[PDB]
């Protein structure tokens, strides 16, 4: 009756085991939210959607920082402030990926909403399993817990860089350092 | 269900498999509100414009026909083939096919039994049974998409940087 990560609090009542990373953590009741298009479908989506975009982008400074940017690439160790440099000098690549993004989003909130509707698509599942990683179960559910936690620790970490990058200016590892 | 294209997103309900070119691609879905003849019409007529255009763009940035008004890139060939009437012809030409095409898609539309972008065009064969006709369909409705992409990659690349036919 009362959650497993909050003793002091009860249940909350749509969460109940299935999700992995489940441990009953909704304090302020999010998951009862049945209004505006949100409700436990979309948060997961969105959850799932944070998680993988936190990942690549902690990924992305890390690779930067660490082993230096690609051959023709702007240098700066600074990423918040290298993004002016690749557009101030190659915008295209910017644009196209933002289009290609935007196109990528599009599609993503319609199979969102129509998995929602006709249920059978789960929340953040896009059948993209190109090396067969996941193919059996008993190994899948380990993948989404492994993923759902690495998933929180990077959105964690990628806001920090981010605000990180924009107030001091300077690299991730610097700021370390 | 699960069309095959994105194979996460519900078959688009208006493209079962009976149509040449069908990978059950309309995720906005597009063929909910239009008849899907119609749609098919506009891009058959799509790819075999940009075909055309995209080698002519090509063509013409290498051979110029015999004057001087033919001395210039395709990308600025708009404005001086327009001035010089050449683009008229093209203009009067193409209404003319296009109001017999208003004829012929309304009637398509209408019932008949002409099928999208079926003009019976064919001096040579080409087609001889329905397995060759589905196979060169599927052939012009890919290299169609495959030039309209290619046309409006070397337009905008041309506009972006004014180069010859490297558009790099
Ligand atoms: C420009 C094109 C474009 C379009 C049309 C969409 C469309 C969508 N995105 Mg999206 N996205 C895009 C670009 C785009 N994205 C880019 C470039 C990124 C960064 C790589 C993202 C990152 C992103 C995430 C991380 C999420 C979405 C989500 C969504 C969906 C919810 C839209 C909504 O109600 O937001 C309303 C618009 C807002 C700005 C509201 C957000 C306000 C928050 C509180 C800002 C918090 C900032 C703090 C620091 C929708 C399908 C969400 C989703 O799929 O949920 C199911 C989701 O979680 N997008
Ligand atoms: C959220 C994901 C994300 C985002 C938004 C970016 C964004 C960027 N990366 Mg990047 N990167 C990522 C994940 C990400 N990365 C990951 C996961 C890795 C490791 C595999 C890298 C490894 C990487 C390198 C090695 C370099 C970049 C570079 C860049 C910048 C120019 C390239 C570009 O336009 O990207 C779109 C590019 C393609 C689609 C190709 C741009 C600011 C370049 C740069 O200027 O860094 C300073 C560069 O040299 N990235
Ligand atoms: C810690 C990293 C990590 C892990 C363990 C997973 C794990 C998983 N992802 Mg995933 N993913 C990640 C990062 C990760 N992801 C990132 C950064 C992105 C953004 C590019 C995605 C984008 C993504 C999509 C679009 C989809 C998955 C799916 C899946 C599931 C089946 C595929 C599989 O076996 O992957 C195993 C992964 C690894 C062994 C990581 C090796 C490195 C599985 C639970 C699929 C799913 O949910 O199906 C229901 C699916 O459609 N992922
Ligand atoms: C994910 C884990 C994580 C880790 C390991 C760090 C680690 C660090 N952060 Mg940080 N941060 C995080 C998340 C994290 N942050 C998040 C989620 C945010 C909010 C978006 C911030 C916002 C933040 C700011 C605003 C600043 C740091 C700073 C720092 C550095 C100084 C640490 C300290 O106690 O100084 C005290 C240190 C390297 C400081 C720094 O760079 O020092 C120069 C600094 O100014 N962080
Ligand atoms: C979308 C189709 C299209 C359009 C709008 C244009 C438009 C133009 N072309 Mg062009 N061209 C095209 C296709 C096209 N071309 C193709 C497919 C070729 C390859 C043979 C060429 C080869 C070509 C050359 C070599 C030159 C032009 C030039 C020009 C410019 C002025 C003279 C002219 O009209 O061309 C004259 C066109 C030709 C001599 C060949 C056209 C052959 C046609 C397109 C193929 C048969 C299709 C058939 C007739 C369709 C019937 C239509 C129906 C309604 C009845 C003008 C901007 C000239 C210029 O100023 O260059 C900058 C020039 O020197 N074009
Ligand atoms: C790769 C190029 C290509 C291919 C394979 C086709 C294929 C086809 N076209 Mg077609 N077409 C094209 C480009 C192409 N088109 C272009 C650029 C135009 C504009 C002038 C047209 C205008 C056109 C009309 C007006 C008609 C066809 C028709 C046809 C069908 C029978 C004729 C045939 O076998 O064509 C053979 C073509 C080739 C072998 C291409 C090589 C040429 C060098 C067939 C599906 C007819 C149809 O709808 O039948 C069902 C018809 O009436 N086409
Ligand atoms: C049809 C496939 C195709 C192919 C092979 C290329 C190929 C290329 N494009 Mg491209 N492009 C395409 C379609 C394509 N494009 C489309 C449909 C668009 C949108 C209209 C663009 C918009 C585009 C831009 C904006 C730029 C390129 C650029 C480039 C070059 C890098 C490379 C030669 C870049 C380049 O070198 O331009 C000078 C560049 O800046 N492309
Ligand atoms: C930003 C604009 C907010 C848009 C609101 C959309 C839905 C939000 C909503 O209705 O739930 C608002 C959520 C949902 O609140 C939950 O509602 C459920 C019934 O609908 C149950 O009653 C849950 O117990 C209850 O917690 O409540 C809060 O988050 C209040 C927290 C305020 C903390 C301030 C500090
Ligand atoms: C209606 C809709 C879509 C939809 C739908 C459909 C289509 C109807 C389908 C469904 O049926 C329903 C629904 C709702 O899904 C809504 C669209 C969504 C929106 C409104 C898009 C918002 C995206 C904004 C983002 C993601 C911007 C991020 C900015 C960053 C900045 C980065 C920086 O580097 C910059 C630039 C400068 C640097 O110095 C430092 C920083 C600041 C870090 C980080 O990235
Ligand atoms: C949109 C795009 C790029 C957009 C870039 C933009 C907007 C950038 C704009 C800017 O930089 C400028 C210009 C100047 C800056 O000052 C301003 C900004 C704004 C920064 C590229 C698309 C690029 C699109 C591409 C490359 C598409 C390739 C498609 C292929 C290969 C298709 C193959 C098929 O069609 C066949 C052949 C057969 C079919 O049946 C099957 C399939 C497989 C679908």
């Amino acid at each position: 009756e009362r959650s497993k990560s909050l003793p002091f609090l009860m249940k909350p009542k749509n969460l109940d085991g299935s999700m992995a990373g489940d441990v009953g953590f909704d304090p302020l009741g999010l998951s009862e939210i049945n209004d505006v298009g949100v409700d436990l479908y979309w948060l997961r989506e969105a959850e799932l959607k944070h998680c993988r975009l936190g990942m690549m982008a902690a990924a992305g400074i890390l690779f930067v920082e660490i082993l230096g940017p690609a051959p023709g690439f702007p240098a700066g160790k600074s990423q918040m402030d290298v993004f002016w440099k690749v557009y101030a000098e190659k915008p295209s690549l910017i644009g196209a990926s933002l289009a290609a993004i935007a196109i990528l989003e599009v599609i993503s909130g319609v199979a969102t909403t129509q998995g929602r509707q006709n249920g059978d698509r789960a929340p953040g599942d896009y059948n993209f399993d190109p090396l067969g990683f996941g193919k059996d179960p008993a190994k899948f559910k380990d993948l989404q817990l492994k993923e759902v936690k690495n998933g929180r620790l990077a959105m964690i970490a990628a806001a920090g860089m981010i605000l990180q990058g924009v107030s001091t200016h300077q690299g991730a590892l610097e700021n370390l350092s | 269900e699960k069309s095959k294209a994105v194979p996460f997103l519900p078959r688009p309900a208006a493209l079962d498999g009976s149509v040449v070119g069908d990978v059950g691609f309309d995720p906005v879905g597009f063929t909910s509100w239009l008849p899907l003849s119609y749609l098919q019409e506009a891009e058959i007529k799509h790819c075999r414009i940009a075909m055309l255009a995209t080698l002519g763009w090509i063509v013409a940035d290498f051979v110029h026909l015999p004057g001087a008004v033919h001395e210039v890139s395709s990308l600025a060939a708009h404005d001086v083939a327009v001035k010089s009437g050449a683009l008229a012809q093209i203009l009067i030409w193409t209404s003319i096919a296009e109001a017999i095409s208003v004829i012929a898609i309304s009637q398509m539309l209408e019932g008949s039994g002409r099928q999208p972008g079926d003009f019976k065009f064919d001096p040579l064969n080409f087609a001889k049974d329905e397995k060759s006709l589905k196979k060169m369909q599927l052939s012009e409705l890919k290299n169609g998409r495959l030039a309209m992409l290619a046309f409006s990659g070397i337009v905008t690349q041309a506009a972006l940087t004014g180069h010859a036919f490297p558009y790099m």
